[PDB]
């Protein structure tokens, strides 16, 4: 990485606040992370979409979340690395929660997505993750990721991996 | 917006530069500033000393 | 550039020589 | 009246998810006993190919340079599939003695010939399948004694394979279809498959002689964003900058085919620039499918006067229009972390809504992964499946590979998991590969089925009939085989 | 006095941002090919693939300069020696003939006694030691030693060690062969620099020392009639921040008079031939194996019953057992 | 596309070369094969001349002939035994009249030539009667003997049989049928078997002074077994030639090179790289 250098081109600058915009919308009419919206968006992006419909009950009530069973689905997109086997990974995930924020990630993160799909340089696959629930989502898709029930999550098989995570 | 997409896209392509997994550089460190770092040989000292009490 | 493998010969034989020797032999 | 003929020809199929696969084959057939010592006078059948059946006693001989996987399910089921790097499976002769010796003797030949580094194929990478990789050709008995199959999933094809493969053409990239192939523009792809395939075939109808078939086969996959750029229109010279100019002499047939079937609309085609020669319906891989022939052979299509360029109009199609996904497809990932245990775990899918069919899966896991095997689970529909046909042997320490052979009954509408637990090993320190923390890979499963298919297949004739039609023999009407290979695992050692 | 020219080209890196050896053995070969010397006559041995690495922004392509202006990775290479096959054992045994018996002719060095061999080396290098795919060293003593065995064997007429890493000097410090005359890019307290650094690509392309031996190369004809000692002046400190070395005290003919194409290039000798000899239907047909025959699958194996121990070893355990019983309770 | 190009060489060498090489087989064993290269093109464009409306490949121009279809022409990694290529080059309609000239400049009447220990090229020009019609591809059947006898004379030169020196005032016999004078045949076995004794001395002389300078060398049983092989060859070859016996001598010889190639080029010499004698102390002081 320190022999290396990099010339970015990245110009979608407009297409992230577009989607920021967009994705705003979706949710706020959703009430909840707009799974349709971001599945046809990724693969009008071009991305090999999937999605993990997950699943707990918490403890005790949670004040500052406030969360006592807590119900969502991930969405991500897989960008199969050309010229190579899916044998690894990377990973530029949003963490998106009910608080009205993380758009402009989302629509960055889409926009990358798009610059990225049409380039022939990656040697390991990239995933673009938008969980919901903030950090529930994470430890849910990561579980089901990695086949390991470490917390009980309750969470649907995932239908397709990026291979090992680096 | 595309300032940190160009940070982004960067450090995207380095990191897909890398031929393995990170195993250089360190692991356990404290970061006194974005670009200082204590080592742990460094700071095993400050609870060695410590535990040298209950010893 | 690079490094070869190289023992470190005054870092650690004579500390694990001196450590046996003094502590068990000589004295 | 010459001995030995070459049909040659390239397939252009629209895949499902925008993207355009292109097959080129060029299949060379003779009338000689070359399994005998004494045929020394070589005419398109190459002779670096030709002497080894008789040195080495060979009866089928298949090897592979790949590069990407082939995503089945979004690219609909392959002509021909072959493992991520080198593979290698060949048939020896029952008149051989020592195969193993013969094995090592023709894989450092074959490394010679190919400029690839099959001298790596040793005890430890070499399995022997018990039910798997049948021959393709003519045979008396199968004696799986005499079978050898190995593969390497780090090699790597480039030009230096390129080369050697494109010099074993009789016209060797000097006319015909074989211009085609530019190195920039074929390993600007998302799949690259490069392979040579050695059987024995019927003389003539009757099928009571021998004859020796090579077909050189090389497929690649055009990614619709990255060829395409948003361009959405596909044509030859697009794809490999460059132009059909003229047909191989040496070539009794070449003809270029493109499908040009529309799955979603009522009998309409795509479209194609120049008018072809003409059109031809035929079920192959168990979908009636339309092909667009253009005869290259033909004056009246293509002569010294102007060059051929198919355009192929093609976009991917809406969620209403596109294809049903596959019958059959497969996945294989690492289950756990850390580094101390782990599962292999393989999903298999049905996705038939009412016929379950047979599958065969075969595993080759190294030796420093050690497989415990009273932890294999098959949990379809989430109840135990037993297979009806298991077969493991135990790897050995530096000496042998795991081999796992199962034949499990895939239930309609169902995905299959089929899960085994590994425990890493710590080797010696010199016994690392240079980038140790990079991981070893373990190679690709295999996975052979007998597929159900939409319509029934008459009868077909390989010497009437498209190459990408013979490439496996046909035994019933409404069923085809696939032999799938799922992705190779990056799996870290301590 | 040579009839006859070899030529071994070993980059010892294996990994994408060592673009620069490969891309230097890769312009060397190209130089060596022009110059006359067949493919089969060349050993080429690329520790790394970066042509076809999944992370080239140009697949099949190998760059020599900045703006992509040459591609040294034609399409015509051929590679003997790739990836994890290139290892100082494995140099060694080319170098010295021990290698195993079932090497194809293309992986072998079948260099006679009237044969000047060139060898170009380039990788990552120390005080005395190129060090081969980050994890094994070739030692000044073991390459000495494997050049000695070549001469003692009367395998070259005469060898040109070519070296292009950092303290490049200290590997020819204990050459004792005849005939040997070696080239560094480096004196033994110097760092090899790099040369061409490309954005676009996203590495360095190639070494000062190598681009400009290149450079001279490129005025190199057949007809030309250059000296070692230009080659021994190409690339002076001025462009070259180290300072590159050589020795020819080994070598017994004097420099000046030793052209560049009798290492670097090979011209055939043919003779026009004036002489002539003066001669004066089975009925039963063939069938294509089953692919799947699940029927056969199934009852080739036969069936699988629970193990359980014999009963001549039970019985025997069981008599040991009550045998010792008696023993000791009388 | 302009040449359809037959030729017997099944009938060929049946009747010329094999029994050729039955003569000469006295030195060795011979494989034979052929091949046709289509689009193998020679890498040097031949001249043109107004005057007599053909086409020359000039002498200088000669030596670069060889080099491009050796590319097409392979490695033949079966056997490791030395190749002799001897091709036929039918020129193309672009410089159909090909002629190659020597160094006065006068066309060579075999329009062939030899390279040492490499093979031959030998150029075959289509005569125009089959160029009478104007239909292509033009059906060429090469006539073999001509061919042949070039390849031949080409064959016996490359093995070091040269035209025999007749003594002042004599006359020579006519050829024989196979092409090789008995006595040339013991002529080239006397130089064979000097050369097998030679190397066989050089190579074990090496492997003992290799033996005396390095010593991590691993000298197994079937490396001694196989110097003493060739020892003892060596010695009986050496009786046999002085006492008379030609053949005995020189099977003797090929035996004692055999053995002494497989004693010094065995793998199992080369075991381990070299461990530092500067860092044996990190490995015998601290337990010891
Ligand atoms: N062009 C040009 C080019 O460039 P140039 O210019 O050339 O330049 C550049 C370059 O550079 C570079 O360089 C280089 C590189 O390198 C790289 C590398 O890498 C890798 O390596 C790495 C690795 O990996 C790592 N790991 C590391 O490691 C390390 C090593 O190595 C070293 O050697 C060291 O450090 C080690 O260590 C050691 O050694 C140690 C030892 C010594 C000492 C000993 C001791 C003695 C004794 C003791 C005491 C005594 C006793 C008495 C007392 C009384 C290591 O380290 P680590 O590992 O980290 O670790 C350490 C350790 C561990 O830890 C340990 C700890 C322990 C724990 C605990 C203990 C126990 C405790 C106990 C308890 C207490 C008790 C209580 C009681 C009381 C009560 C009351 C009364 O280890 C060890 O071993 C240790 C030892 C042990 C010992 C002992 C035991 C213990 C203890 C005992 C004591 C005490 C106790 C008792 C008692 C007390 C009390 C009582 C009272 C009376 O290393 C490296 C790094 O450096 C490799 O590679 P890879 O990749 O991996 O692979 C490859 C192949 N495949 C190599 O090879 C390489 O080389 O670079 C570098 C840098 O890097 P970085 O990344 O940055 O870094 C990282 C870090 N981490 C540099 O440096 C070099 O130079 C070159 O080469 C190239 O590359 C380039 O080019
Ligand atoms: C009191 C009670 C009892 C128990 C206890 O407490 C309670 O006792 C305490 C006490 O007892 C402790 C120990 C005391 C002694 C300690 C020694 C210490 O090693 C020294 O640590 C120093 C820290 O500043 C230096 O090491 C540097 O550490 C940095 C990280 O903190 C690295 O960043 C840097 O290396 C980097 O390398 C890459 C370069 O590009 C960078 O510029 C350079 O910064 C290192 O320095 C390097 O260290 C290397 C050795 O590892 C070489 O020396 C190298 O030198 C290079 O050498 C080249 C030729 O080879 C030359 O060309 C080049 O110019 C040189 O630069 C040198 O840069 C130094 O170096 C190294 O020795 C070790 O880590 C931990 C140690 C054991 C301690 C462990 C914990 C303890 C036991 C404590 C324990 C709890
Ligand atoms: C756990 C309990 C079990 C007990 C079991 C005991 C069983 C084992 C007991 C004893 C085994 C003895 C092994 C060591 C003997 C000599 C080793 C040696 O010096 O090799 C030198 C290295 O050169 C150096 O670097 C020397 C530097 C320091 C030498 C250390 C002195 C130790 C000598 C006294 C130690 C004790 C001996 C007598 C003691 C009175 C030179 O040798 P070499 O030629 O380079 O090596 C080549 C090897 N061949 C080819 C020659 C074969
Ligand atoms: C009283 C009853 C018990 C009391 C204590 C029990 C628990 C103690 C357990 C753990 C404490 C030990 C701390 C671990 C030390 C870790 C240091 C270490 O690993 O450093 C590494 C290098 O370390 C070394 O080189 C050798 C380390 C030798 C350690 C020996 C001392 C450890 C413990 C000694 C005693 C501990 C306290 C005792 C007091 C009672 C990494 O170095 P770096 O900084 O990353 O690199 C910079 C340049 N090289
Ligand atoms: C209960 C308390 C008293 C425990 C006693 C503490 C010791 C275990 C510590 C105190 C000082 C330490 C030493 C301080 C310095 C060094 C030098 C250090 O060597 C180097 O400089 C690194 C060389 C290399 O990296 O190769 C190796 C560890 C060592 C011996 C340390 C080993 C552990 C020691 C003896
Ligand atoms: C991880 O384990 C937990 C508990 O073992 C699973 O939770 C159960 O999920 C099922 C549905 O699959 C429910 O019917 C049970 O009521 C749950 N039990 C508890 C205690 O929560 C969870 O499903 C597992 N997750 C995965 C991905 O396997
Ligand atoms: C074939 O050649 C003739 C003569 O030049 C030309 O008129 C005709 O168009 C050519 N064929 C095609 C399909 O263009
Ligand atoms: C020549 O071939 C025959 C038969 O294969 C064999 O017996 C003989 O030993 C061979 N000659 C030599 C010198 O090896
Ligand atoms: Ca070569
Ligand atoms: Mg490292």
């Amino acid at each position: 990485m320190g022999s290396t250098m990099v010339e970015e081109q990245f110009a979608g600058g407009d297409r992230a606040r577009a989607f920021a915009r967009d994705f705003a919308a979706h949710r706020k009419k959703s009430g909840a992370l707009p799974v349709a919206w971001l599945e046809r968006t990724m693969r009008s992006v071009g991305l090999e979409v999937y999605t993990q419909s997950f699943s707990r009950k918490l403890p005790f009530p949670d004040e500052t979340h406030e969360r006592y069973m807590v119900s969502g689905t991930n969405v991500y997109g897989i960008l199969r690395a050309p010229r190579a086997a899916s044998t690894e990974s990377l990973v530029l995930t949003v963490p998106c929660g009910s608080d009205s924020t993380n758009s402009q990630a989302v629509g960055l993160l889409l926009a990358l997505a798009a610059h990225f799909r049409g380039q022939i340089y990656w040697a390991k696959d990239i995933v673009f993750l938008v969980t919901e629930h903030d950090l529930l989502g994470t430890e849910a898709w990561l579980e089901a990721y990695h086949d390991v029930n470490v917390t009980g999550m309750q969470s649907s098989p995932l239908q397709g991996r990026a291979g090992a995570i680096q | 917006l595309v300032a940190v997409g160009k940070a982004l896209e960067g450090m995207f392509r380095k990191l897909n530069h890398l031929l393995e997994r990170l195993h250089q550089s360190f692991f356990l460190y404290l970061l006194p500033g974005l670009s200082r770092f204590v080592s742990i040989g460094l700071y095993m000292p400050a609870v060695g000393f410590l535990l040298l009490v209950l010893g | 550039g690079t490094t070869q493998l190289r023992a470190t010969a005054t870092t650690l034989i004579l500390c694990c020589l001196l450590i046996i020797l003094p502590c068990f032999i000589l004295p | 009246p010459p001995r030995d003929s070459l049909r040659e020809e390239l397939v252009i199929t629209p895949l499902p998810s925008g993207d355009v696969a292109a097959t080129f084959q060029f299949r060379t057939r003779w009338d000689s006993e070359l399994q005998r010592e004494g045929v020394s006078h070589y005419r398109l059948f190459p002779k670096a190919l030709g002497q080894l059946i008789s040195k080495y006693s060979l009866r089928e001989l298949h090897l592979s340079f790949t590069q990407g996987f082939w995503r089945t399910r979004y690219w609909g089921p392959p002509f021909l599939q072959a493992p991520s790097g080198a593979e290698l499976w060949v048939w020896f002769q029952d008149t051989v003695t020592d195969v193993d010796k013969s094995w090592k003797e023709l894989s450092n030949v074959l490394s010679g010939i190919f400029c690839a580094s099959l001298n790596f194929i040793d005890s430890t990478n070499t399995v022997t399948p018990t039910a798997s990789f049948k021959p393709l050709g003519l045979a008396n008995d199968t004696d799986h004694y005499f079978l050898r199959y190995a593969v390497l999933p780090r090699e790597v094809v480039c030009t230096e394979n390129l080369t050697p493969w494109k010099k074993l053409l009789p016209c060797s990239s000097k006319a015909g279809l074989s211009v085609l192939l530019k190195a920039d523009r074929l390993f600007h792809t998302s799949y690259h498959s490069q392979a040579v395939h050695i059987r024995p075939v019927c003389r003539n109808a009757r099928c009571t002689s021998i004859s020796w078939e090579l077909r050189q086969t090389l497929s690649v996959v055009f990614d619709a964003f990255i060829t395409g750029q948003g361009k959405k229109d596909w044509s030859l010279f697009r794809m490999f900058s460059r132009t059909l100019t003229e047909p191989c002499p040496l070539a009794s047939e070449s003809r270029v085919y493109v499908d040009i079937t529309t799955y979603n609309q009522d009998n309409e085609t795509l479209e194609v620039h120049p008018p072809p020669t003409t059109t031809y319906q035929d079920v192959i891989l168990g979908t009636r499918k339309t092909y667009a022939i253009y005869d290259l052979l033909d004056t009246a299509m293509i002569n010294n006067s102007r060059n051929l360029n198919i355009q192929l109009k093609w976009k991917r199609p809406p969620e209403n229009e596109a294809p049903p996904v596959p019958f059959l497809h497969a996945q294989r990932y690492v289950s756990g972390y850390g580094l101390q245990k782990g599962e292999l775990s393989t999903l298999l899918y049905n996705t038939h809504p009412y016929r379950a069919f047979p599958v065969l899966l075969l595993d080759t896991v190294p030796w420093y992964l050690r497989l415990y095997v009273h932890t294999l689970t098959i949990t379809s529909k989430g109840k135990e499946n037993k297979p009806s046909y298991i077969h493991y042997q135990p790897a050995q320490d530096r000496l042998q590979p795991h081999l796992l052979e199962m034949l499990i009954q895939l239930p309609a509408n169902s995905v299959t998991k089929v899960s085994i637990q590994f425990e890493r090993a710590l080797l010696k320190w010199t016994e690392y590969t240079p980038d140790p923390n990079h991981g070893f890979y373990v190679s690709p499963s295999v996975l052979s089925a007998l597929v159900p298919s939409m319509v029934a297949a008459k009868p077909v004739d390989w010497e009437e009939s498209p190459l990408f039609n013979s490439l496996f023999p046909v035994s019933d009407g409404s069923n085809y085989f696939v032999r799938l290979y799922t992705e190779p695992l990056l799996v870290n050692l301590p | 006095g040579h009839t006859n020219n070899w030529a071994v080209l070993v980059c010892t890196s294996r990994f994408w941002f060592n673009y620069r050896h490969v891309a230097n053995t890769l312009s060397v070969y190209r130089s060596v090919k022009r110059l006359g010397i067949p493919d089969s006559h060349i050993v080429l041995m690329l520790a790394d693939d970066m042509a076809c690495n999944p992370r080239n922004p140009k697949p099949a392509t190998v760059f020599s300069h900045k703006n992509m202006e040459l591609n040294v990775y034609g399409d015509d290479v051929e590679v003997d020696y790739r990836s994890y096959e290139v290892t100082v054992e494995n140099f060694l045994r080319v170098l010295t003939g021990r290698i195993p018996p079932s090497t194809p002719r293309s992986k072998r060095l079948l260099s006679d006694d009237r044969s000047n061999i060139l060898i170009y080396m380039t990788g990552h290098g120390g005080n005395g030691f190129l060090k081969f795919q980050d994890s094994e060293e070739i030692t000044n003593i073991e390459l000495a030693d494997a050049f000695e065995q070549m001469w003692q064997k009367r395998r070259y007429n005469e060898l040109l060690f070519i070296i292009d890493t950092c303290q490049g000097a200290s590997m020819y410090e204990r050459f004792y062969s005849p005939n040997i005359m070696a080239l560094a890019s480096s004196q033994v307290g110097e760092d090899s620099l790099s040369h061409q650094p490309d954005p676009a690509i996203g590495v360095h392309l190639m070494d000062r020392y190598t681009f400009y031996v290149l450079e001279f190369l490129e005025e190199i004809n057949p007809a030309s009639q250059t000296n070692m000692n230009d080659l021994f002046q190409v690339c002076p400190k001025s462009l070259c921040v180290s300072t590159p070395g050589h020795r020819t005290d080994l070598f017994q003919r004097d420099p000046k008079n030793v052209l560049i194409t009798d290492f670097f290039g090979s011209v055939r000798k043919v003779e026009i031939t004036t002489e002539t000899i003066k001669l004066q239907k089975l009925m039963e047909p063939l069938k294509y194996a089953e692919q799947l025959p699940v029927a056969q699958i199934i009852h080739q194996k036969p069936k699988l019953k629970d193990w359980h121990p014999p009963g001549g070893f039970i019985l025997g355990l069981w008599a040991l057992i009550i045998m010792v019983f008696f023993k000791t309770y009388g | 596309k302009s040449h359809d190009v037959y030729w017997d060489i099944e009938g060929a060498v049946r009747r010329y070369v094999q029994p050729f090489l039955n003569a000469l087989g006295a030195a060795g064993n011979f494989s034979v094969d052929s091949q046709i290269l289509y689009y193998a093109m020679l890498g040097v464009n031949p001249r043109f001349d107004s005057a007599s409306s053909s086409y020359y490949l000039d002498m200088h121009s000669l030596p670069h002939v060889i080099n491009p279809v050796e590319s097409r022409l392979g490695s033949s990694a079966a056997s490791l035994y030395p190749v002799l290529n001897f091709l036929l080059y039918v020129p193309e309609l672009a410089h159909s009249p090909l002629y190659i000239q020597d160094k006065d400049g006068a066309p060579v009447a075999t329009n062939a030539f030899h390279s040492p220990r490499w093979g031959g090229i030998m150029v075959y020009n289509v005569d125009s009667k089959t160029y009478n019609a104007s239909v292509l591809p033009v059906r060429v059947e090469v006539d073999m003997v001509r061919v042949m006898e070039v390849f031949l004379a080409q064959l016996r030169l490359l093995f070091g049989i040269a035209q025999p020196q007749l003594p002042p005032k004599c006359l020579l016999s006519g050829p024989t049928s196979e092409g090789l004078m008995t006595w040339e045949l013991d002529r080239l076995l006397w130089a064979r078997s000097v050369e097998n004794l030679a190397t066989a001395t050089t190579t074990l002389t090496s492997l003992a002074q290799l033996l005396g300078k390095i010593s991590n060398i691993v000298i197994k049983d079937d490396v001694a077994s196989e110097v003493y092989k060739a020892v003892a060859a060596v010695q009986k070859s050496a009786e046999e030639l002085a006492s008379g016996h030609l053949a005995s001598a020189f099977v003797a010889s090929q035996e004692a090179v055999t053995s002494s190639e497989l004693a010094f080029f065995d793998p199992s010499l080369l075991h381990l790289l070299y461990f530092p004698d500067d860092q044996k102390f990190a490995i015998y002081i601290p337990l010891f």
